[PDB]
C-alpha cells in the first residue's frame, strides 16, 4: 500500500528470502533494482512490514545493514523506528491491544540492536528512557505493561557493546529505575519476572543494584515531559 | 555570558541548550583541571614503551576530575550565539580526596572556590548519564580538539565508563576511539609546525590570540584551545588537516610516535 | 608490585585499596592523618614505607598483612602501637625511631633483636617438646610453653570442625592457644 504493487513486491522479494550465505547477493540485488529514491519506502517496508513482526530474523536484518554499508539509509531506518514507536506510545491503549504491545516490544529490541549494540546512544532528543519509565509509573499499570517489556528489549543489547555493557552509568541508571520498580508490592508479577530476566541477561545481581527514591518524589513525577498519551 | 558556569543546580538547564548547539556546532574544544599527579607507577620502568600510559592510569584511577571546559564551534571557526563555552564544575572534597599540594595552591590562585565546589558540585556519574545520550560523544561527525590531553581524555573515559582504565595502552585507545572517533591534539599537530613550542599559554601568546576568561580554568583553556586550533589550521595546515596523519594521536602517548602529562 | 605516592597526600582514597597485585606500597613524604583500615585488601603487601608522615594512631587492622615483611614507621606522631601488630611475624625490619613511645616499649625495642622481642611481648599480651617461636609464630610465647598445651592435651584425652571461625579472622595458624 506504501508503494506500487510492482514496486512493492520487488523490495519484498529481497527480504523474503535471506540468510548468511546469500547476504552479499541480496545486498547487491537491492542496490541495482531499487532506485536510490525508494530508499525511504524500503526503510518503511523493512521497519513496518518486516522488523515489527519478526524478531527472529532481526540478526539477519542487522547483518544486511552491516553488509550494505550505507549510512544515510541506516539513519532513515533509525528515524522510522523512532516514529513507529512514538505512534505506539501515544495510541489509545487497552487491555486487549496485544498486537500493539508485541509490535512495541520488537521495535524496542530492534532499536537496542541498531543503537546500543553498535556503540551508539539513544539520544535524549529522540527518546528519554528514564522519563518514560517514571511517566508509565504515574499513568498506571497499563502504561507499565506497555513500557517495561519494551525497555527490557532495548537494554538486552547493552551486553554485546563494550560501551553500554555494565557498569555503564546510563545503563546502570535505567537499571536502577527498573530495580526501584521491582520493589513495589503491587507491581504486576510478569513485570517483576521481566526485570529479573533482564538482570540475568546483563550478568547482574538484582540485589546488588542501587535503587533510588525517584518514585517518592511526587513533585517531580508531576512535572515529567509527557511521552505517552 | 560567553562562558556559562554549570553546577549541580543548572546542569540540566544548560544540557537542554547543548543538545541543540551540537546540531549546529559540531567542533568541541576541551581542557580539564584535576589534582595533578600523586604517584609513580610500578615495576614498570621509564624504559617500557608504554610507560607514559601506565603513569596516566595510576593517577587517573586514583584521583577525581575538578573542572571540565567545553567550547562549541563549527567548520569555519564560528561560535553559537550567546554562550559558546560551558565550565562544568564537579564535586570535590579536600577533607576526603587526594591531591598534590602545589596543584591545589595554583588552582586556588587561579580562582577555584573549593568550598562552593564542596557544597554544590556536580556528581560525575550523573553527568555521564547525561552526556551519554547527548550526541556530544559516541556519535559520528563530531570532532574533538584538545591540548596535551592524555590525562584530560583519561578522566573523560574514567567518568564515562564508571570503571578504572583498562590495564594496557591498546584497549584504552580502542574504547577511546569509540567514545571520541575524531581527536586533534594541538600539541601533537605542533610536531609538524616549525617554530611552535611551549605550553598552552605560550602558544596562545605566539598566535596573537586573546584569552577570554580566567587563566588555568577549564572553560577558558578550552576556548583558547579552540582559538589556537582555528588560528593554526589556516596558518600552517592551509585550512585542512589530514585525518590519517593527525587524527587521534594523543601527545606523549604511543599513538603517533615526550611526556603525556600537561606539565606547567 | 611497588607503589610510591608522593606530593603531600592529606587523605587516601579507596581505589588504592583495590589493587591487590601490589606486593609493596610506599607513602613517604605525605600529609597523611591516618591509614584507612581498608589497607587489608592488599594482601600481597610486603613493604610499607609509612615513614615521614603525621600518623597519630595506626589502624588495628594493619596487623593482618602477614606477608608484610618490612614496615617503616619513623618520623611520625605514634604515641603507642596497636598490640594486634604483634601478629605480623614475618616482619623483618620494624622502624620506630622518632616516636614518643613509652619507656617500657622503647626498652624492649632497644635490646639486641628488639624487633622480635617487642612483637613476642605484644602477642603474649594480646587479648584472647620442641616447638619454638622461630618456627611456630601464630602460637604466642605463653601458649607454646609446654604447660599450657598440656592442659588442653589432657582435656582432649578424656573427650565437627567448622572452618567458619577462620574466614575473616582467619585464625588459620595452628595450635592457636585453644588447640594444643
Amino acid at each position: 500500500h506504501m508503494l506500487e504493487e510492482n514496486i512493492q513486491e520487488k523490495i519484498a522479494f529481497i527480504f523474503n528470502n535471506l540468510s548468511q550465505s546469500n547476504m552479499t547477493q541480496k545486498v547487491e540485488e537491492l542496490k541495482e533494482t531499487v532506485k536510490e529514491e525508494f530508499m525511504p519506502w524500503v526503510s518503511q517496508y523493512l521497519v513496518m512490514k518486516r522488523v515489527s513482526i519478526e524478531p527472529n530474523f532481526h540478526s539477519l536484518y542487522s547483518n544486511f545493514l552491516d553488509t550494505l554499508k550505507n549510512p544515510e539509509f541506516n539513519k532513515m531506518v533509525l528515524n522510522e523506528t523512532y516514529r513507529n514507536i512514538k505512534v505506539l506510545l501515544t495510541s489509545d491503549k487497552a487491555a486487549a491491544n496485544f498486537s500493539d504491545r508485541s509490535l512495541l516490544k520488537n521495535l524496542g529490541h530492534w532499536l537496542g540492536m541498531i543503537t546500543l549494540a553498535k556503540n551508539k546512544p539513544i539520544l535524549h532528543t529522540d527518546l528519554d528512557v528514564k522519563s518514560l519509565l517514571l511517566e508509565a509509573y504515574v499513568k498506571g499499570q497499563q502504561e507499565l505493561l506497555y513500557v517495561v517489556p519494551f525497555v527490557a528489549k532495548v537494554l538486552e543489547s547493552s551486553i554485546r557493546s563494550v560501551v553500554f555493557r555494565p557498569p555503564n552509568p546510563w545503563t546502570m541508571a535505567i537499571m536502577n529505575v527498573l530495580a526501584e520498580l521491582h520493589q513495589e508490592h503491587d507491581l504486576k508479577l510478569n513485570l517483576k519476572f521481566e526485570i529479573e530476566v533482564l538482570c540475568k541477561n546483563l550478568a547482574l545481581d538484582i540485589n546488588e543494584l542501587k535503587p533510588g527514591n525517584l518514585l517518592k518524589d511526587k513533585d517531580r513525577l508531576k512535572n515529567l515531559d509527557e511521552q505517552l498519551s | 555570558q560567553r562562558i556559562c558556569e554549570v553546577w549541580a543546580c543548572n546542569l540540566d538547564e544548560e544540557m537542554k541548550k547543548i543538545r541543540q548547539v551540537i546540531r549546529k556546532y559540531n567542533y568541541v574544544a576541551m581542557d580539564t583541571e584535576f589534582p595533578g599527579v600523586v604517584a609513580r607507577p610500578i615495576g614498570e620502568f621509564r624504559s617500557n614503551a608504554d610507560y607514559q600510559y601506565q603513569l596516566l592510569r595510576c593517577n587517573v584511577d586514583l584521583l577525581k576530575i575538578i573542572q571540565l571546559g567545553l567550547t562549541f564551534m563549527n567548520e569555519q571557526g564560528e561560535y553559537p550565539p550567546g554562550t559558546s563555552t560551558w565550565q562544568f564544575n564537579f564535586k570535590f572534597n579536600l577533607t576526603e580526596d587526594m591531591y598534590a599540594q602545589d596543584s591545589i595552591e595554583l588552582l586556588t590562585t587561579s580562582g577555584i572556590q573549593f568550598k562552593k565546589h564542596e557544597e554544590e558540585g556536580i556528581e560525575t556519574q550523573y553527568f555521564a548519564e547525561l552526556l551519554m545520550t547527548s550526541g556530544v560523544v559516541l556519535c559520528e561527525g563530531v570532532k574533538w580538539l584538545s591540548f596535551h590531553s592524555g590525562y584530560d581524555f583519561g578522566y573523560l573515559i574514567k567518568i564515562l565508563t564508571n570503571s578504572n582504565l583498562p590495564e594496557e595502552e591498546l584497549d584504552f585507545f580502542e574504547i577511546l576511539r569509540l567514545f571520541f572517533p575524531v581527536i586533534y591534539d594541538v600539541k601533537y599537530l605542533m610536531k609538524s609546525c616549525k617554530n611552535l613550542k611551549g605550553g598552552l599559554q605560550e602558544v596562545a601568546e605566539q598566535l596573537e590570540l586573546e584569552r577570554i576568561g580566567p587563566q588555568h580554568q577549564a572553560g577558558s583553556d578550552s576556548l583558547l584551545t579552540g582559538m589556537a586550533f582555528f588560528k593554526m589550521r589556516e596558518m600552517f595546515f592551509e585550512d585542512h588537516i589530514d585525518d590519517a596523519k593527525y587524527c587521534g594521536h594523543l601527545y606523549g602517548l604511543g599513538s603517533g610516535s615526550g611526556n603525556a602529562y600537561e606539565e606547567e | 608490585a611497588e607503589l610510591e605516592i608522593s606530593g603531600r597526600v592529606r587523605s587516601l582514597s579507596t581505589s588504592l585499596w583495590s589493587l591487590t597485585h601490589l606486593t609493596a606500597l610506599h607513602l613517604n613524604d605525605n600529609y597523611l592523618s591516618r591509614i584507612p583500615p581498608d589497607i587489608a585488601k592488599l594482601h600481597n603487601l610486603v613493604y610499607l614505607d609509612l615513614s615521614s608522615n603525621k600518623l597519630r594512631s595506626l589502624p588495628a587492622e594493619l596487623g593482618n598483612m602477614v606477608s608484610l615483611r618490612e614496615l617503616l614507621l619513623n618520623n611520625n606522631l605514634l604515641r603507642v602501637l596497636p598490640y594486634e601488630l604483634g601478629r605480623l611475624f614475618q616482619l623483618q625490619t620494624l622502624g620506630l625511631k622518632g616516636n614518643p613511645l613509652s619507656q617500657d616499649i622503647l626498652n624492649l625495642y632497644q635490646d639486641p633483636d628488639g624487633t622480635r622481642k617487642l612483637l613476642n611481648f605484644m602477642l603474649d599480651n594480646l587479648a584472647v617438646k620442641y616447638a619454638t617461636r622461630q618456627l611456630y609464630g601464630y602460637c604466642p610465647s605463653w601458649a607454646l610453653n609446654w604447660e599450657y598445651r598440656k592442659k588442653g592435651i589432657m582435656e582432649e584425652i578424656v573427650n565437627p570442625l567448622d572452618p567458619q571461625w577462620l574466614v575473616e579472622n582467619n585464625i588459620t595458624g595452628c595450635p592457636h592457644p585453644h588447640i594444643p
